[PDB]
């Protein structure tokens, strides 16, 4: 199996399009990665119009030759890290499933389905998706897990167009120890009230910019808004080295001292903040206070 | 059942122009329609301010979110599934009226029946817009309407009371909006003498005395309500509070 969105339920060319992986490799947010995606299917030769057909109708001849295709063709553009090894399930006449479409599926399901008030409602919602989450799990019910699939796609869509208007905005702010970018405004905004959400973008985010010609490793900071709550909904990101490295320069992975920090920051001042989300790096601070946090943060010892 | 779409003459209403030379339909078609709205732009700047509100978040950027949460919170339905529902009330439910109801129409119509002759022996020239039996006719055929929304196999005063109110609404703005267009002035001028002559600021007269004043002159009946309620009209020295017995002039 390959590190690709969604490749037995979509067209081939949106699995590579939406893939996390290629896209920080050939930087599909400007033309010229269209431009280099455009030159990888006239190389290996899949026609475009044959390539934007869904994988169940797609020509059974290049279907067995995918895996020697991409052996022959992806070498000259460094995409060969690509290539794993996956466990398939097959139950029935049904079809095949694989482990990360099933994660991809579960974990969009867990984010759609379906002051202090609202916040009650929003946390009561979480635990009604949840439930939902839980009994899709059967082998009863498959049109709990097609709609999560969809679901998935919907999301993966809205997180790219988000991600690519961040990285042409160059909203990302470097400092001299940590990046730093805010949503001030936007569309679909209150769609990443959700941690998990924000997750998946911050984790593009660190994608994209690991793969990058920049020596500096630094934390990145995330902010969001909900306009009903007048409040900034902030996670703390750790680095990531390229998937593609050896196992030398891994001695331990990277520590995530942003708890330690929000902790005693706000043991030392009083802040109107409210920690008590389990992930211990993701806190909520008030618009108005978010400003005076940062500065402190910048000059406290991380 | 058809749907139309039209333009006055000269662009905008024009209201100081008569209605009857500003719309080119004759009696015949006009008949036929039995709602006409005439819809007259506004400026308040307030309804202006809510339009620009509305315009600029109806660009793409938001309402692609703000009316997803119309499905979400159920205020409104699909497009496909109000096809459904209203192909289904067509085939299924055909209501019928009450004897209650019939009387009401019947009452109603005279009523507008009346009005209308009030109007046109004022005017001395023929309606631009008629009230026949084919109107009587149309709410008959409104009311039906409304009771076929909720599948009621009866109709009832619940749905004549709101075809009546829109009925009105259609007629009042279109038929009769402002039938006059616009003995002659000489009495206006007379009758704007004598009351800033013989009443000043701050104070206020009964309606009984002016008016059994001016029949007993020459004024009359007829000339003192159209000069009274033209002068608040004017609505620059005479307001009316307490019903229609305070006269106080502002």
């Amino acid at each position: 199996d390959y590190y690709l969105f969604l490749l037995r339920h979509s067209s081939l060319y949106d699995s590579f399009y939406y893939s996390n992986y290629v896209n920080a490799k050939l930087s599909l947010w400007n033309e010229n990665g269209k431009k280099r995606l455009h030159k990888m299917f006239a190389r290996m030769g899949i026609p475009l119009s044959t390539a934007q057909e869904t994988w169940l109708y797609m020509d059974h001849s290049i279907k067995r030759e995918l895996g020697i295709i991409f052996d022959k063709n992806l070498d000259r553009y460094g995409l060969q890290d690509i290539i794993r090894d996956g466990f398939v399930r097959t139950l029935g006449y049904r079809g095949s499933i694989s482990a990360s479409e099933f994660v991809e599926a579960l974990t969009a399901l867990l984010e759609v389905g379906n002051s202090a008030q609202k916040l009650t409602n929003l946390r009561k919602r979480w635990v009604s998706n949840f439930w939902l989450s839980w009994d899709a799990l059967d082998d009863r019910k498959v049109e709990l897990l097609n709609r999560g699939i969809q679901l998935a796609q919907d999301l993966q869509r809205a997180i790219f167009n988000t991600g690519v208007a961040i990285l042409e905005k160059k909203l990302i702010k470097h400092l001299r120890i940590y990046r730093l970018c805010v949503l001030q405004d936007g569309p679909d905004l209150d769609l990443y009230r959700n941690p998990l959400t924000l997750l998946r973008l911050g984790n593009w985010l660190i994608e994209c910019c690991a793969e990058s010609e920049d020596k500096q490793l630094l934390p990145m900071v995330l902010a969001s808004i909900d306009e009903n709550t007048d409040t900034y909904l902030v996670a703390g990101l750790t680095p990531r080295y390229p998937r593609g490295l050896d196992t030398i320069h891994t001695k331990k992975p990277i520590l995530n001292n942003f708890s330690m920090a929000f902790q005693q920051i706000t043991a030392e001042t009083d802040a109107k903040v409210r920690i008590d989300n389990f992930e211990s790096s993701i806190i909520e601070i008030r618009r108005e206070d978010l400003s005076p946090f940062l500065e402190k943060l910048t000059l406290s010892g991380l | 059942s058809v749907l139309a779409a039209a333009n006055p003459i000269y662009g905008r209403y024009d209201d100081l122009k008569s209605p009857g030379d500003n719309i080119d339909f004759q009696t015949t078609i006009l008949s036929r329609f039995d709602m006409i709205f005439i819809v007259k732009d506004d400026h308040n700047e307030e309804r202006d301010i809510s339009i620009a509100n509305h315009v600029i978040n109806i660009h793409t950027g938001n309402a692609n979110a703000m009316q997803n949460q119309q499905e979400e919170n159920g205020s409104e339905i699909s497009i496909e599934k109000m096809k459904r529902y209203i192909t289904y009330c067509r085939l299924k439910c055909a209501p019928r009226l009450s004897p209650q109801a019939a009387e009401k129409l019947s009452s109603n119509f005279v009523t507008i029946r009346k009005q209308l002759l009030i109007n046109e022996l004022e005017s001395t020239e023929r309606s631009s817009i008629p009230i026949t039996i084919r109107q009587l006719e149309a709410i008959i055929r409104i009311t039906e309407s409304l009771a076929k929304l909720e599948l009621s196999p009866i109709a009832q005063e619940r749905h004549v009371d709101e075809a009546i109110r829109l009925f009105q609404a259609s007629t009042m703005d279109a038929a009769s909006q402002d039938p006059i267009g616009g003995t002659s002035l000489s009495e206006i001028r007379r009758f704007e003498q004598e009351l800033k002559r013989r009443l000043p600021i701050g104070w206020s007269t009964s309606y009984q005395t002016l008016r059994r004043e001016f029949v007993d002159t020459h004024r009359f009946s007829q000339l003192a309500l159209d000069k009274a309620l033209y002068a608040l009209e004017k609505h620059e020295t005479i307001q009316l509070r307490h019903q229609g017995q305070n006269i106080y002039r502002s």
